[PDB]
């Protein structure tokens, strides 16, 4: 069970030198996208109470409300690991924490991150809805 | 709003994984009519003579401004033809403006001069203007009623002048429960970053269901609609375009597995240079084209979205009238073209029309509820009144290969939210 | 004489071969339609541009916007010019409806 | 004959109907009499009891390479 994602996630990550999103990882193991991501905050947990020294690096998502000139927006950003609690305190309602990526060795800018999405889309083309929370009714291959 | 409701649960994200996951479903659209049949043309001949369509705009909006002038001026009319005035006698006449200003480019960045003419024509002669009236607030093409007097010169002295106003609008049946619409413009898919492309992946992950707690899932599930407006492959020179068509293939095949979409031609894209440009063709999107979620319509556009009646354009009447004009303000330039009633008064002169003859279709005939524009800098959003019980929301749509922030229409409290993606760049906060 | 008796045999628009049926593409040359479609629309797409640049200058030249152009000046090039944009641009917009309707019209 | 050669060179030439050289003849006729301008039941009547002669049935300047 736990053993089984846990050993996969230590020979894609520290093995082959990959970067993993959750979407890559919920393409491969064939899970939701919710559960991939419980799965990756379970394994970085461990990992980082286990050790705390590891070579790991980490990315969250933040998302939330905020008031710039007095009107409201809705601000989602892609963060790295040091910044994350200044960009809570300076939004106003928290609507969405979870975690995006993990790493070996430190990238410079958000280049991959794209690449991997879009290359894991590439030959899984006849599922997108498959692993998606929102399944409409209208939308079948009928022309 | 939006995120107010985003944030009305708990979260379950940070944890080891469970049993379940929640799961959702798309809201019903179970109405929807397209009412833009005026700009489907079927039958496209050119060879008549740009002449028709001045006339035919003169004859049906001459009563609109007739009865403005009644009630604004009083009933003592005076409302007179161009040819039947004697010398200094207060009078009111209907016509057509013409500007004539020199360093606009014939055959063989603002282009206002500093001197530069206004000329009232009618269909049979033409008469020079001065006196109290603004010299570059106002462009050839505009039909309005004024104010004065024949002077000795042949000139004539304006003292008030008026335009035809807002038409007449019914009103809408109140909602249930909030559904929201997305606004979107200008990808610019060809060129124009690599920010672009992760905010581009960020924005149809948050509306296809793919990122976010159950909150986001919850409130991107009640998202009804999808409408794209023009622009769509930025090109950085003519003489590339072949590889774009895939990618926009693509995208359009992740968007028409969830939500219904509609696609609109723009500035560039492969379609006509005249103003009821045309739907695109369907050949160059194999994909996509297995779903019937997805549509592909006129770049003017009307629809009835749940009793909310919608009109826009890809920002292409807006930008002429600022190349000849002296207003800045792209929302203002939005609401002055919706006092003079026509969605575009300098065609055709400086921007290029089909040559109709039976009925000019830029004025309008009613007035819709929600009216946005196209390619705009930066966003922008109002609500204004009519003289009669008239309310109308204007929205100027953000250009979304440099800003990154698309538009949330609610379809209950009318309202405009924008939405921002912003992904972390080369950032380093140790330098 | 001989050229009212004319036949107009179709062709492949993409390697000009003469075939019976009115299909645009050749049956070799049928999968590179969407490249054939794109190529030839940013031809209809200049010409309509050039159309409305001259047919509204004629009316600056004349004077009035509400009534006829009358100018047959051997000396203006803007005569004769803007009589073979109408054949170029009925020519054009003949070759892409060789192409089916992006679309209905009696909705 | 030749008298309805020229009502109708009348009818083609009267600025209230509109600026009518690149159409038909009743084309313009229908046209004026939808907005209703004050079409005259005459420049019909001779419309009806010809076949498509293109002396009937084209604006004056049809000709012309205007
Ligand atoms: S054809 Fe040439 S000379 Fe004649 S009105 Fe047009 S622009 Fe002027
Ligand atoms: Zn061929």
């Amino acid at each position: 069970a736990d053993q089984l994602y846990l050993e996969n996630i230590d020979e894609f990550v520290t093995d082959q030198n990959k970067i993993v999103t959750y979407k890559w990882l919920s393409y491969t193991l064939g899970v939701h996208v919710n559960q991939a991501k419980q799965m990756l905050y379970d394994y970085v947990e461990r990992k980082r109470k286990e050790n705390s020294g590891a070579q790991l690096h980490v990315t969250y998502l933040v998302s939330g409300s905020l008031i710039q000139n007095g009107h409201s927006c809705h601000k989602v950003a892609v963060v790295r690991e040091d910044k994350l609690e200044a960009v809570k305190s300076k939004l106003a309602v928290t609507a969405s924490i979870h975690v995006y990526s993990i790493q070996k060795a430190m990238l410079k800018d958000s280049g991959p991150l794209f690449n991997t999405d879009y290359d894991i889309l590439k030959s899984n083309l006849q599922n997108c809805s498959k692993f998606s929370a929102i399944q409409c009714a209208a939308a079948v291959p009928r022309a | 709003m939006f995120s107010e409701q985003a944030a009305q649960r708990a979260h379950t994200l940070l944890s080891p994984p469970s049993a379940n996951n929640a799961t959702f479903a798309r809201v019903p659209v179970a109405t929807y009519t397209n009412s833009s049949q005026p700009f489907r043309l079927g039958e496209r001949s050119f060879s008549r003579q740009y002449a028709h369509i001045y006339a035919t705009r003169l004859i049906q909006m001459r009563p609109f401004l007739e009865n403005r002038a009644q009630q604004h001026w009083g009933s003592g009319v005076g409302v007179k033809k161009l040819c039947e005035l004697q010398p200094e006698e207060k009078c009111c006449v209907v016509g057509t403006l013409f500007k004539a200003m020199p360093l606009q480019p014939s055959i063989l960045s603002k282009y206002i001069h500093p001197d530069d003419e206004l000329v009232l024509e009618d269909e049979l002669q033409r008469i020079k203007l001065k006196g109290t009236i603004d010299v570059s607030k106002l462009v050839t093409g505009t039909v309005l009623a004024v104010f004065g007097s024949v002077r000795d010169d042949g000139k004539f002295l304006v003292e008030d002048y008026c335009f035809a106003d807002l038409a007449p609008q019914k009103p809408a049946p109140p909602l249930d429960t909030d559904r929201f619409v997305l606004l979107v413009s200008g990808l610019g898919l060809g060129g124009g970053g690599g920010e672009s492309l992760l905010g581009t992946q960020l924005l149809v992950d948050v509306v296809t269901g793919q990122l976010g707690d159950e909150g986001e899932q919850c409130s991107a599930a009640h998202v009804s609609r999808v409408i794209l407006a023009g622009n769509l492959l930025s090109h950085s020179t003519q003489s590339a375009s072949v590889e774009a068509v895939k990618m926009l293939d693509e995208i359009l095949l992740q968007l028409s597995a969830s939500v219904p979409v509609d696609v609109m031609p723009g500035e560039f894209d492969p379609t006509n240079y005249t103003l009821p440009q045309q739907p695109l063709h369907p050949c160059m999107f194999p994909l996509a084209t297995a779903y019937s979620t997805l549509q592909l319509v006129t770049n003017p556009y009307q629809a009835t979205i749940d009793g909310v009646r919608f009109l826009g354009t890809s920002g292409q009447n807006v930008s002429d009238i600022f190349r000849y004009s002296s207003m800045e303000d792209h929302l203002e330039i939005l609401e002055w073209t919706l006092r003079v009633r026509h969605i575009s008064p300098t065609a055709p002169d400086t921007l290029g029309c089909y040559p109709f003859y039976k009925t000019d279709p830029f004025i309008f005939p009613e007035c819709p509820h929600v009216y946005f524009c196209g390619n705009t800098p930066s966003f922008g959003s109002k609500i204004i009144r009519g003289p009669e019980d008239q309310t109308v929301l204007l929205v100027t749509v953000p250009d979304f290969s440099a800003t990154q922030t698309a538009c949330l229409v609610n379809l209950r409290s009318l309202a405009c939210q924008p939405i921002s993606f912003s992904g972390f760049g080369a950032e380093d906060d140790d330098l | 004489g001989l050229l009212a008796f004319a036949k107009r045999r179709n062709c492949c628009i993409g390697c000009r071969t003469v075939l019976s049926h009115q299909g645009a593409v050749c049956e070799f040359c049928q999968p590179r339609e969407s490249e054939l479609y794109q190529k030839e629309v940013s031809h209809l797409n200049a010409l309509e541009e050039r159309f409305s640049r001259l047919w509204t200058q004629c009316q600056r030249c004349q004077g009035s916007l509400h009534e006829d152009v009358i100018c047959t000046s051997r000396d203006c090039p803007i005569f004769y010019m803007r009589k073979k944009v109408r054949k170029d641009l009925e020519d054009q917009e003949q070759l892409l409806r060789r192409f089916g309707p992006p679309g209905p019209e009696a909705w | 004959e030749e008298a309805e050669l020229e009502l109708l060179r009348q009818f083609d030439l009267a600025w209230q109907y509109g600026p009518c050289t690149g159409i038909t003849r009743l084309q313009r006729w229908c046209r004026a009499k939808q907005m209703g301008l004050e079409p005259p039941p005459e420049v019909w009547q001779v419309l009806k009891t010809h076949p498509g002669d293109p002396r009937f049935q084209c604006s004056l300047w049809h000709l012309y390479p205007l």
